[PDB]
C-alpha cells in the first residue's frame, strides 16, 4: 500500500 | 544529462524451430523515459507487440520490456529497432539464438 | 529470506502536450503487483499480480485517491523545481521517486528508504536514520528547507516502520506460493570456435526467481572479472530471468575454465565446465 499523507507537501 | 538504451533481444524459452515462443526486446539503462521500439519479422514492424508498465532502476535508468508470440524458423529473421533522444539513427539488433 | 517492498513514481512534464504524467508502479521485491497512469483513459489502480486481487474495493479506491491526488502534487512540484533551477517553461523535465521498507529473513525491517531524483540525478534522499535529509544541491536544500519546515520526515517514517511493514507482510503471506519460492537458475556451457586458435565458453542461467544473481568465470581457479563479457540480468517474461557470461579462451585450454553460479535457489554454489 502506498504512503499518503506524508506525500502532501510539494517539494 | 542523457543516457542511452542498451539494448537486448531474446526469447522467453530456449529457441525451437516451429515451436511457438516469445521473441522479448529489453531496453534499459536509458534517460530520460521516451523511447521507441519496434520488433521487427524480416524487416518488418510487427502489428500489436506489448510492453511492460515504466519503472526504473536503483541508479534512476529506465528499463522496459516488449514482447509478441512468435515461432522461430530457420529462415526468419528478427531483430529490435529502438530509437532514443541519445541516438542519432534508430538503432537495429538482431536476435541471435545464442545470445 | 529477506524480502522488499518499493513504490516507483515517475512525474514528467512535456511542455505544448499536456500536463505532466504521472506513474506509480509497485513491487515485492522482482513481483509488480500494482500501477497507476494518469495517461489512462480512466486512471485508476490497478492489479498486475493474482495476490492483490483479493484487496477489497476500498483498498482499489484509496490506492486511487492517493496517486490521483499525488498526480496534482507532483505537477505543482515540477513547477517549482524548474524554478529552483531556472530552467525556461519549453523543456521536459522528470521528477522520480523510489520508497519502501526491507525486512531480514526474520520479517523485522532492517532499513526504509525514500529517495527522489531530478533528470536522472540524485535530488534529495531521507537518511537511513529515518529523520533527517540529505539533499544533492543548493536547489534541494530549498525542498529540505520545506520538508524539515512541516515535519515530512516524521510522517515518511512513521510510514515506512508502520503500514510498509504491515502491508508487505501481509502480501507475502498472500502470495507466500510464488513471492517466497526462489526458482534456482538452469545452467550449461556452450561452445563456438571464434577462429582457429580460440573459442567462446558462454555459461548460461535461465528461468530464475528472484533475478539477484552471480555468474562468474574462472581460469585455473582465478576470476576472470576484466575478461568475462556479462551481460545485464534480463526478464524472460514469465517472472524469471536469464544472465549469461562468456570468455574467449586459447583452443586446447577450456578445460582449465570454470564457470561458478551462485542463486538464493541454490543450496550450494555450482561449478560448471564445458563439456564436449
Amino acid at each position: 500500500h502506498p504512503v499518503g499523507q506524508a506525500d502532501y507537501f510539494e517539494y | 544529462i542523457q543516457r542511452t538504451p542498451k539494448i537486448q533481444v531474446y526469447s522467453r524459452h530456449p529457441a525451437e524451430n516451429g515451436k511457438s515462443n516469445f521473441l522479448n526486446c529489453y531496453v534499459s539503462g536509458f534517460h530520460p523515459s521516451d523511447i521507441e521500439v519496434d520488433l521487427l519479422k524480416n524487416g518488418e514492424r510487427i502489428e500489436k507487440v506489448e510492453h511492460s508498465d515504466l519503472s526504473f532502476s536503483k541508479d534512476w535508468s529506465f528499463y522496459l520490456l516488449y514482447y509478441t508470440e512468435f515461432t522461430p524458423t530457420e529462415k526468419d529473421e528478427y531483430a529490435c529497432r529502438v530509437n532514443h533522444v541519445t541516438l542519432s539513427q534508430p538503432k537495429i539488433v538482431k536476435w541471435d539464438r545464442d545470445m | 529470506g529477506s524480502h522488499s517492498m518499493r513504490y516507483f513514481y515517475t512525474a514528467m512534464s512535456r511542455p505544448g502536450r499536456g500536463e505532466p504524467r504521472f506513474i506509480a508502479v509497485g513491487y515485492v521485491d522482482d513481483t509488480q503487483f500494482v500501477r497507476f497512469d494518469s495517461d489512462a483513459a480512466s486512471p485508476r489502480t490497478e492489479p498486475r499480480a493474482p495476490w492483490i486481487e483479493q484487496e477489497g474495493p476500498e483498498y482499489w479506491d484509496r490506492n486511487t485517491q492517493i496517486f490521483k491526488t499525488n498526480t496534482q502534487t507532483y505537477r505543482e512540484s515540477l513547477r517549482n523545481l524548474r524554478g529552483y533551477y531556472n530552467q525556461s517553461e519549453a523543456g521536459s523535465h522528470i521528477i522520480q521517486r523510489m520508497y519502501g521498507c526491507d525486512l531480514g529473513p526474520d520479517g523485522r525491517l532492517l532499513r526504509g528508504h525514500d529517495q527522489s531524483a531530478y533528470d536522472g540525478k540524485d535530488y534529495i534522499a531521507l537518511n537511513e536514520d529515518l529523520s533527517s535529509w540529505t539533499a544533492a544541491d543548493t536547489a534541494a536544500q530549498i525542498t529540505q528547507r520545506k520538508w524539515e519546515a512541516a515535519r515530512v520526515a516524521e510522517q515518511r517514517r512513521a510510514y515506512l516502520e508502520g503500514l510498509c511493514v504491515e502491508w508487505l507482510r501481509r502480501y507475502l503471506e498472500n502470495g507466500k506460493e510464488t513471492l517466497q519460492r526462489a526458482d534456482p537458475p538452469k545452467t550449461h556451457v556452450t561452445h563456438h570456435p571464434v577462429s582457429d586458435h580460440e573459442a567462446t565458453l558462454r555459461c548460461w542461467a535461465l528461468g530464475f526467481y528472484p533475478a539477484e544473481i552471480t555468474l562468474t568465470w574462472q581460469r585455473d581457479g582465478e576470476d576472470q572479472t576484466q575478461d568475462t563479457e556479462l551481460v545485464e540480468t534480463r526478464p524472460a517474461g514469465d517472472r524469471t530471468f536469464q544472465k549469461w557470461a562468456a570468455v574467449v579462451v586459447p583452443s586446447g585450454e577450456e578445460q582449465r575454465y570454470t564457470c561458478h553460479v551462485q542463486h538464493e535457489g541454490l543450496p550450494k554454489p555450482l561449478t560448471l565446465r564445458w563439456e564436449p
